[PDB]
């Protein structure tokens, strides 16, 4: 089964730092581009960051590129997001999202519906 | 005229070196045109619905060029006649002249079709219809037949193709007007429209390449049809030596038989183009 | 035998009738140019449809807009009946002449969503030969947002402070240089997505359009002309 | 009881996974190592069927193994005689975004549907002699992906609204609705006894459904991406799936787990269509690398290749007697192979 | 009651893998092999036939 499991979260003082870890099982990790998405309370899902298959190509959203650091461990089949200098706008539910097809540079991961290759999610409060 | 030198030509057919290059070249034309005839009609995988018909007419006409140039030249060794070879010479010369004319005008129509595709792209399929295409092919054949018809009624020799027979090479002569006048009214429009269409295609390519390179400089960041563009130009500037010799004789003092043979030998070998169009494009099959 | 001869020649003449009908249908199909309208709810892509309807009939969810620009027929399809996931039904539009992309440029919160949708369309395997005609809608709302303040682009895009106007390309739509820098920064975001990939097979055609703009049909005509010219120039020429 | 319910559901998942791994430890590949291989399968394009203006998504064979129907997004539904390459019928469609077509096993009706969210049933045998639309089935809220006729009055449709549906044709009402997929359902196949049908969706899962009971018996996972094509093994106790992870898989119903994986290192594009031969020894799959692969279904080796299409292979069909394979593609041509 | 329906689906899976039957461990694989052996020579694709009884040739 294609499973993504998020770990890390909880209360943190503003300006803190967290390390969200997404464990991936049921598929080859190296062949898929990975994303971090979040859903603010009373708001829709918005994409935060994405990292390529090897990990070389990396991009972030308007939440500053300096605060957040995405990385991936293809040997460990896991996806890390290092969250620095937390602001109260960062209170959201965070999802690691595999984008659907391998060997692709296109990904469709922020659908409100039951997008299959998204984790159950973790809560970050700040 | 024999480069080795066999004396002046007669019914004896002394210099067979003249014949063998013709026979081999027309054999290659027959083989290549038979192959291209087989490959579009049996397996039209890439067709494009407009250039296919004109290229098909080219392949048919060029295969008939090869057959109608190989059969008399091969037959000259076996069967030779002293009488009734004259009318045979006008018939052969007219046939070869008309067939080369329809091949040239078919590439001219490729040129104007590509110009209509570039210049009026959104109304292109409205403007050209397969009924108009078939009408264009029919008037190509009719026009080529009607231009060279006065060679039968006695306005002069239409071309140097029929020089393989003895009597046309010596006695029958080109004329100044209605030969190189009506005949140039046939040849000059084809060269004009090919040059015009490629000039406009290169102007459009200049504008689009300018815009693309300007945007690429603004943002620093990380095969079958292509053959047709070059080989038509190769075809037309291969037609030029025969046209230059034809005009430069045109019943005036300049006359060279070796230049005649070489120039119309190139003018016949330009029928290599249609097999070369498919051979360079498709390494696999 | 004889009755199977009757049956087979009746089958052949039925095939001939079918084939002449299909060649008429081929002429009608080649006469028209098909566009895929795509965008979001905040973008006024339904409004631009209303200008080409001047210059809800569709009850199947998908919208059809037929408009006529100088004896050329354009059929634009707005897909609305489907879900939010669009992986599979976007593959039906590979042979579309151009994707019309409509962006709300005043709203900055969903600009990144539009950029990501543009990137996914641009890098898709079945859409990598389709040029995109980009309409940046509600440019009048963009001007009132930047001049009033309190909604800074720098909050959503931290590289706007390090950006200057490229050459002051067309100052007449946006008079004040702040408005010009804002709209040209958004345009450069979409075109730096466009120029990163795509080996000359397709290009973006950005425009700055208002809500009451009435020349979008002519813009689509000119961009489609350039698309077909570039396709022919790429096909039989390397250049 | 929220923690108790989550613990119960996780224990249910672990229990069924352990039940699958304890049900069988052997594989069909180690069972069939003694079996002689099929060898090279050479198939030739016995016919080329031309006449579609645009790309083709769907075809369906008739039960006579001679007639077939094809759907293309130029707006035409063309019924072809494969023996003599004659176009028997050409139905113009109201919506030109058709994605599926089904030919009724009696031969009297044909079906189509697509982005219009409507299944159109066209009557072929009419007294006036020219085909009209018999029924217009509306009620799905997404595009229609696949439809199959149970008989002349029952139609089953998979849609992009994550649901399947059994409709009674003459009354135009959804008799049964099959829910449980979370992604867009892309394909369905009917069982030989037409009591069951499987359906694969974009959630990398396949589901077996009872037509009369209206609920899902079994769920099959193992794919890593969207499932584009599903097909029963001819016995009806197994089925194969093709998906976007460049992999085909063979599952058995009674064992409720995957028996084989058909993939190779050089194959990276997804599978668009799958089908079985009449015996079930050969599994044919259409790909996005523009050709089809014939697989030995009992040892998972690439037995043959069907190259000959200039674009991706969208549909693939095998006759009831198994004589020929028809392959459609985005290059607007069908090909009949033996 | 989507969660209740999914939980009951998992319950139904537990009921099915409670008692399928007392079978051989690789019996389903043997069933597939037996079907492909039993319908082997009747396949036109697997066993090639001359062009007399093949209407596409
Ligand atoms: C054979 C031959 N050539 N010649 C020539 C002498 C001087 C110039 C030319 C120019 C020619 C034009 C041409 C060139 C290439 C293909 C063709 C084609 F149309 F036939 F294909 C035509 S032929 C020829 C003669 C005697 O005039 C003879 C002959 O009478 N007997 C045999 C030889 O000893």
């Amino acid at each position: 089964q294609v499973q993504l499991q998020e770990s890390g979260g909880g209360l943190v003082q503003p300006g803190g730092s967290l390390r969200l870890s997404c464990a991936a099982s049921g598929f080859t990790f190296s062949n898929y581009k990975m994303n971090w998405v979040r859903q603010a309370p009373g708001k829709g899902l918005e994409w935060v960051s994405d990292i390529s298959q090897s990990g070389a190509s990396i991009s972030y959203t308007g939440s500053v590129k300096g605060r957040f650091t995405i990385s991936r461990d293809n040997a460990k089949n896991t996806l890390y997001l290092q969250m620095n200098s937390l602001k109260p706008e960062d209170t959201a539910v965070y999802y690691c999202a595999r984008c659907p097809a391998p060997f692709t540079r296109d990904c469709f991961d922020v659908t409100s519906t039951t997008y299959a290759y998204r984790g159950q999610g973790t809560q970050v409060t700040v | 005229s024999c480069p080795l030198g066999f004396g002046h030509y007669s019914v004896v057919d002394v210099c067979i070196f003249e014949t063998v290059v013709i026979v081999l070249l027309t054999f290659l034309i027959i083989a290549g045109n038979l192959t291209v005839i087989f490959v579009f009609h049996c397996a039209p995988l890439l067709h494009h619905y407009t250039t296919s018909y004109f290229i098909q007419t080219m392949a048919y006409a060029d295969l008939f060029v090869g057959v109608s140039c190989l059969v008399p030249t091969l037959s000259l060794l076996h069967y030779s006649t002293g009488v009734h070879e004259s009318l045979t010479c006008q018939v052969f010369g007219y046939i070869i002249s008309v067939l080369k004319s329809v091949s040239m005008w078919c590439l001219a129509c490729i040129s104007v079709d590509r110009y209509l595709a570039i210049t009026k792209p959104l109304s292109y399929n409205q403007l050209v219809t397969p009924c108009r295409l078939r009408i264009c092919i029919i008037l190509i054949w009719i026009y080529s037949c009607l231009i060279f018809l006065p060679s039968f009624f006695g306005w002069g020799k239409p071309g140097y193709h029929g020089d393989i027979f003895e009597w046309c090479a010596t006695s029958w002569l080109t004329s100044a007007y209605f030969t190189g006048f009506i005949v140039c009214l046939l040849y000059a429009p084809a060269a004009f429209v090919v040059c015009f269409t490629y000039f406009h295609i290169f102007k459009i390519c200049r504008q689009h390449t300018k815009e693309i390179n300007d945007r690429r400089a603004r943002f620093p960041s990380h095969r079958y049809a292509m053959v047709l563009f070059r080989i038509t130009s190769v075809f037309y500037m291969l037609w030029l030596p025969y046209i230059i010799y034809f005009l430069l004789e045109s019943s005036r003092v300049l006359d060279n038989p070796t230049l005649s043979f070489l120039t119309t030998w190139l003018a016949i070998s330009n029928s290599f183009c249609n097999p070369v169009i498919y051979s360079l494009s498709n390494s696999v099959f | 035998t004889e009755d199977q001869r009757n049956e087979e020649k009746a089958q052949r003449e039925a095939n001939k009738k079918i084939e002449k009908q299909l060649q008429k249908d081929k002429q009608v199909y080649r006469a028209t140019h098909r566009l895929l309208l795509l965008g979001a709810d905040n973008s006024g892509k339904s409004t631009i449809v209303k200008q080409m309807r001047i210059l809800s009939g569709g009850t199947s969810g998908i919208f059809e807009t037929k408009f006529q620009v100088d004896k050329v027929n354009f059929h634009m399809f707005d897909v609305g009946g489907q879900r939010d996931e669009r992986r599979k039904w976007i593959q039906c539009f590979n042979d579309v002449t151009a994707i019309i992309f409509v962006v709300d440029s005043s709203d900055y919160n969903r600009l990144q969503e539009a950029l990501n949708l543009f990137k996914s369309i641009w890098n898709n395997r079945w859409l990598r030969t389709i040029s995109v005609i980009l309409f940046l809608n509600k440019q009048d709302l963009l001007a009132e947002k930047v001049l009033a303040g309190k909604s800074k682009i720098e909050d959503y895009f931290p590289e706007f402070a390090r950006y200057t106007t490229p050459e002051d390309a067309t100052p007449e739509p946006g008079e004040d240089p702040r408005v010009t820098r804002a709209k040209y920064f958004i345009r450069d975001e979409f075109l730096r997505i466009s120029t990163a990939s795509g080996d000359g097979r397709h290009y973006c055609y950005p425009h700055f359009t208002c809500a009451v703009d009435t020349e979008n049909a002519r813009r689509i005509f000119n961009d489609c002309r350039d698309i077909i010219q570039r396709m022919h120039l790429r096909q039989y020429e390397l250049l | 009881e929220l923690d108790q319910l989550r613990q119960e559901a996780e224990q249910l998942k672990n229990q069924i996974r352990d039940a699958r791994k304890a049900c069988a430890d052997a594989t069909l590949s180690q069972i069939t190592n003694n079996i002689d291989p099929v060898g090279r399968i050479q198939m030739r394009t016995r016919r080329t069927l031309r006449g579609h203006l645009a790309k083709i998504y769907a075809m369906h064979w008739g039960t006579d193994s001679r007639l077939l129907v094809s759907a293309s997004q130029d707006g035409k539904l063309i019924i072809w005689d494969s023996y003599t390459t004659n176009k028997v019928h050409a139905i113009p469609l109201r919506s030109s975004w058709v994605m599926t077509c089904a030919y009724a096993p009696s031969g009297n009706y044909v079906a189509c549907g697509g982005l219009d969210n409507i299944c159109s049933i066209y009557n072929l045998k009419t007294r006036e002699g020219n085909v009209r639309v018999s029924r217009e089935l509306a009620g799905h809220t997404g595009y229609l992906s696949c439809c199959r006729f149970l008989d002349d009055n029952q139609i089953v449709t998979s849609s992009g609204d994550t649901t399947c549906a059994l409709w009674d044709i003459e009354t135009g009402q959804q008799t049964t609705t099959f829910t449980g997929h979370t992604g867009d359902v892309m394909s369905l196949s009917l069982a030989p006894d037409t009591r069951l049908f499987v359906s694969g969706a974009c959630d990398a899962s396949a589901k077996l459904w009872d037509v009369r009971e209206g609920m899902c018996r079994q769920t099959f996972t193992g794919h890593e991406s969207d499932i584009n094509a599903i097909c029963f093994f001819p016995n009806g106790n197994a089925f194969a799936t093709g998906s976007d992870d460049a992999t085909c898989r063979l599952f058995d119903l009674r064992a409720d787990q995957e028996l084989m994986t058909y993939s190779h290192d050089n194959i990276i594009c997804g599978i668009t269509s799958v089908s079985f031969s009449k015996s079930g020894r050969l599994l044919l799959a259409g790909y996005d690398d523009f050709n089809c692969n014939v697989w030995d279904a009992l040892k998972a080796d690439r037995a043959g290749v069907l190259a000959g299409h200039d674009n991706r292979v969208s549909c693939l069909g095998v006759t009831d007697d198994g004589m020929a394979v028809a392959t459609g593609s985005w290059d607007s041509f069908l090909k009949i192979w033996n | 009651t989507a969660s209740i329906a999914q939980a009951r689906k998992l319950v139904e899976q537990l009921k099915m893998e409670a008692n399928i039957d007392r079978i051989k461990v690789s019996k389903a694989a043997a069933d597939l092999m037996a079907y492909c052996e039993a319908h082997a020579k009747e396949d036109p694709l697997l066993t090639p036939v001359p062009a007399s009884e093949n209407p596409f040739r």
